[PDB]
């Protein structure tokens, strides 16, 4: 029962951890996508800066 | 609300059917034909696109314009006619190179906003300065202030 | 023991998810760091784009 309760708490916890993990995955991906766009936008302005600097 | 015309009028029946058959996966069946945004990233991949997770989200950000949580047929086919040009040929570079020369009477290498304005005013519709700038900026992929020969051939492709 | 074995797989799973969560938490602070840093750089370069464009 301790081991079964262990599993119920742990399985639920493992799921909570799976969810927190999924949440960190979603959040890092959103943040990463912000970074993809922040970096993309950076590239657009950095590229434009090069073009504008060249100009 | 005329953009859907490029999206449907430029397709052959089997091209429209492949796009629709894949699009219909957005509804489980025996519901209301909702067509949710949840299957949009997946269908672009089903049809041959290879988007990253950021790009899967962009496809979602560009649809569901009314806040319904669904993707309509124009929103879907309009993005695809600009991504996966599985069209009914969409004419050709040779046909458009002939038009290009008709505009570029001086062989300057490009169509400026004045040549663009004249053809549109000559059509009978009233054309504004923004209307000509918008087409010039749509064709002017390299931001050089004009639609050049190569840009022109791409610009008018898929137009009737 | 079987219940512990189940539990150890799910405890290990919780741990794999804790580790992934922590890795992802790092990736989040870094993905977001970059989202912000790319925006920080966006502004540094975009500011240069404006200064250089003004110039």
């Amino acid at each position: 029962d301790e081991s079964e309760r262990g599993m119920k708490v742990i399985e639920s916890r493992a799921q909570k951890d799976e969810e927190k993990m999924e949440i960190q995955e979603i959040q890092l991906k959103e943040a990463k996508h912000i970074a993809e766009d922040a970096d993309r936008k950076y590239e657009e302005v950095a590229r434009k800066l090069v073009i504008i600097e060249s100009d | 609300d005329d953009i859907y015309k490029a999206a449907v009028e430029q397709l052959t029946e089997e091209q429209k059917n492949e796009f629709k058959a894949a699009f219909d996966i957005f509804v489980l069946g025996a519901e209301d034909g909702c067509i949710s945004t949840k299957e949009l990233g997946k269908v672009m991949r089903m049809l041959g696109q290879n988007p990253t997770p950021e790009e899967l989200q962009e496809m979602i950000d560009e649809v569901d314009e009314d806040g319904s949580g669904t993707v309509d047929f124009d929103e879907f086919l309009v993005m695809m006619v600009r991504c996966m040009k599985d069209d009914s040929k969409g004419k050709s570079e040779e046909e458009l190179s002939d038009l290009f020369r008709m505009f570029d009477k001086n062989a300057d290498g490009y169509i400026d906003l004045d040549e663009l304005k004249i053809m549109l005013q000559a059509t009978g519709e009233t054309i504004t300065e923004d209307d000509i700038e918008e087409l010039m900026k749509d064709g002017d992929k390299n931001n050089d202030g004009r639609i050049d020969y190569d840009e022109f051939l791409e610009f008018m492709k898929g137009v009737e």
